[PDB]
């Protein structure tokens, strides 16, 4: 979270923290956590934490750790592809099933999901919040939670001049309609260590709640612009996954 | 009765038992770890080489018989009639270390000729004789070790018995280093959790070091791998939270968990990781006879049956000592590879800042070369 | 000899199946309790029992009386609570609620009433207890963008 301010865990009780893939997450209900596909890519069993202002090593031992049961990746993702996502990050979304339910309180409560109507269709002029322990301007690691307000920018401002030759320059990053562009204002953006964070947007119908409109996926030079996974396009897959893998 | 000297195996038969040898070298390592922890204090560093140890035990198993031949096979997790283990062990030798295995005997212990050559061929060393007075035998052993170890292991023994008849020795140091050099300018004093306080130890640092890692649930620990030279690699197992003591991680390591983790690391790709860990510099001298009794092996002090080596009826192991001098600092091979550009908005990290367990692994023949723990980097 | 007849019985919670009148000696009757009642034959509550007009002129099994069915103290639910009523007998009604800002149930759960079978039931949810799932998207502390 570059260009952002401090924020207690009460500002983002849905913000899950991930260890091996030092990344972010999003609680949606008592049994499932939403994150990016590349977050739980090479780690089929993440290390998750909730309800903590700080992620000091002295704090994670006294914070609630979630025990995952199974990791569900969206089928439109890459596979054994060597870390460099040179091909794409299309369908960069994943669901994590928890073995134990989550007791909700003042520092842990889940965020809503985007509705299937057309009001939830993101566009210019809309605003959003990003929260994560990613890299700010000072250090690469944020011990206490940071947050910044980002507007939905046109995807034209995303396609930027960034080296895209991890291996064969022939491979070119493709931009899909399943991605949302944001940032630009005051240079506020999401950097390394924010993947899986929810792009919290206020519900247009119930203006007191919030819903995860995007998940921090990829982008060029951080601090400029980037790409968040459009969650509205995967609402049918999240529901078809939570109901099939019932809790018997 | 004594079973005759063992028969030489063919190159394909011995190459066929490579998968058999690599599996018993894992079961035997775990038995040595539980023994070493039961002998040292509760929170002490230790480093032992389970490979060089078994290389000398099978050198003994060559001339054993009756109960001594079977107990050595059950201690070393060997199958019966495993006649190709001697040649298979010689082939497992890695150039990343420099180890020695000698057997010293008093002048009144006659060595059979069927073993003088069988030890000089299958292990390149015949039994060496000792002097007459015990005073010269002490310095004769330490100098022979200080000569054939490039002056690394100087004081392998602190004392020798007056009635010394049978001495087993093995000293090994690590000459291999990292395949990727560490920057010494980035060596910052980072905190390190010790006991319950926070001590500061010298720690190496690298923003994009190639580390293949993941999480294992059976251990509740982060398992990372680092690439050395000579087809060697150092595996490091750190508990996830501080809630899990290293002791709880020790009691959870089974032969199944071991083999289920090394086979998952052989198929996990090395990725540019941000890494921070203290220097590894552990030396451990240990009376190995105390280890044999800690594994319910009471043959070296009672009812010793070594007919293939000697025909002496009254024979017992007078001493047996091991020393491992493992050291790894900011020295490496390929300075760096760079080539970074990951556009993903995530962070990859592996951090060893608490008591941990390390295993130096040989990826080629698949077996643990070294094995130990570090409770205090100081 | 004179077969002494057994008189009838004030049966407010029971009904005599043979019924008729002038019950003669060696005449068994099925005393069945109504919905919401059970005869505790000393152990498990069965819905009915039997009584025979003996040679004296009174009914056997007179120690059995149809008593109100007890539903028992209601079992609590996860992230929920229920107020202890005055009685746990038939017809008594209880009420389940969730937590205040972090749970809201499903709905719907219009309270539960002790039924005749002996279980607590709701109009639609039946014998199924309500569940308290989290009230989603509730920021405990509003986030002020320090600028």
């Amino acid at each position: 979270i570059i260009g952002g301010s401090d924020a207690d865990i009460k500002n983002f009780p849905w913000q899950v923290f991930f260890d091996n893939p030092w990344a972010g997450g999003a609680l949606i209900n008592e049994y499932w956590v939403l994150t990016a596909a590349h977050v739980v890519e090479g780690n089929r069993e993440p290390t998750m934490y909730v309800g903590s202002t700080s992620v000091q090593t002295s704090r994670l031992a006294k914070s609630k750790m979630l025990t995952p049961e199974h990791v569900f990746i969206h089928p439109g993702w890459k596979l054994l592809e060597v870390p460099e996502g040179r091909t794409n990050f299309d369908n960069d979304i994943a669901l994590v099933r928890l073995k134990d339910p989550v007791k909700m309180g003042p520092t842990v409560s889940p965020i809503c999901l985007p509705g299937t109507s057309s009001d939830y269709n993101l566009m210019d002029g809309d605003l959003g919040l990003i929260s994560g322990w990613g890299r700010t301007e000072k250090r690469d690691r944020a011990v206490r939670l940071k947050a910044a307000r980002l507007p939905v920018a046109p995807l034209r401002k995303c396609k930027e001049v960034k080296v895209e030759k991890p291996t064969a320059d022939a491979e070119a990053y493709v931009f899909t309609p399943n991605m949302i562009c944001a940032g630009g204002e005051k240079g506020m953006d999401s950097c390394k260590g924010d993947a899986g964070g929810a792009f919290a947007v206020q519900d247009p119908n119930d203006k007191t709640k919030f819903y995860a409109a995007g998940l921090v996926s990829w982008g060029p030079q951080c601090g400029t612009y980037g790409l968040y996974t459009r969650v509205k396009n995967y609402v049918d897959w999240i529901m078809k996954t939570m109901q099939e893998n019932s809790t018997p | 009765f004594c079973p005759g000297p063992v028969t030489l195996c063919s190159d394909l038969e011995s190459h066929s038992t490579e998968a058999v040898l690599g599996d018993a070298l894992v079961d035997f390592s775990l038995k040595l770890y539980h023994a070493f922890s039961a002998m040292k204090k509760v929170e002490t560093n230790m480093a032992f080489s389970p490979f060089s140890i078994a290389s000398l035990l099978t050198q003994v198993l060559l001339g054993a018989g009756e109960n001594t031949k079977t107990n050595l096979e059950s201690i070393l997790s060997y199958p019966k009639d495993f006649t190709c283990v001697h040649q298979a062990l010689k082939g497992f030798t890695t150039k990343g270390v420099t180890s020695v295995s000698q057997i010293f005997h008093s002048p009144d212990l006659a060595i059979r000729d069927t073993f003088v050559n069988a030890s000089r061929t299958l292990y390149s060393s015949s039994p060496r004789v000792l002097s007459n007075n015990s005073d010269a035998n002490l310095e004769l052993i330490n100098t022979w070790v200080a000569k054939n170890t490039n002056n690394k292991i100087s004081r392998l023994l602190d004392s020798l018995p007056s009635d010394t008849r049978l001495v087993l020795l093995n000293a090994i140091y690590l000459s291999a280093k990292w395949k990727t050099t560490f920057d010494p300018k980035k060596t910052r004093m980072e905190p390190f959790h010790f006991k319950n306080s926070v001590i500061k130890v010298p720690m190496m640092n690298s923003k994009k070091y190639p580390v293949a890692h993941f999480i294992d649930q059976t251990l509740k620990a982060k398992v990372g791998q680092l690439q050395l030279s000579h087809n060697l690699s150092l595996v490091i197992l750190v508990p996830q939270n501080l809630k899990h003591r290293l002791e709880d991680m020790e009691q959870a390591l089974s032969p199944s968990v071991f083999k289920a983790i090394m086979e998952k690391l052989e198929m996990s790709k090395f990725q540019p990781t941000l890494l921070t860990l203290p220097r590894i510099k552990v030396t451990t001298s240990q009376d190995m006879l105390s280890i044999m009794e800690k594994l319910e092996f009471f043959d070296f002090s009672y009812d010793l049956n070594l007919c293939g080596l000697t025909e002496d009826p009254d024979l017992q192991v007078s001493a047996m000592q091991h020393q491992t001098v493992l050291e790894l600092t900011e020295t490496g091979v390929e300075a760096a590879a760079a080539s970074a550009i990951s556009v993903a908005r995530t962070l990859l990290v592996f951090e060893v800042q608490q008591p941990f367990l390390f295993v130096l692994w040989d990826q080629q023949h698949k077996f643990p070369v070294f094995m130990g723990r570090v409770y205090d980097p100081r | 000899t004179g077969s002494m007849p057994c008189p009838k019985e004030d049966t407010p919670n029971s009904v005599w199946e043979p019924a008729k009148a002038k019950y003669v000696f060696r005449d068994v009757v099925q005393i069945t309790c109504l919905d919401g009642f059970e005869v505790v034959e000393g152990r498990v509550g069965a819905t009915s029992f039997y009584s025979t007009c003996q040679s004296n002129g009174k009914w056997s099994n007179s120690k059995l009386k149809c008593q109100p069915v007890d539903c028992g103290i209601p079992e609590s639910i996860e992230n929920g609570k229920v107020e202890d009523p005055e009685s746990t007998l038939f017809g008594s009604v209880i009420r389940y609620t969730c937590e205040e800002p972090y749970y809201y149930m499903e709905n719907g759960g219009g309270e539960y009433h002790c039924a005749g079978n002996g279980s607590w039931v709701n109009e639609v949810l039946g014998p199924e207890l309500p569940k308290c799932v989290p009230v989603c998207g509730v920021p405990r502390e509003p986030f002020e963008e320090k600028q």
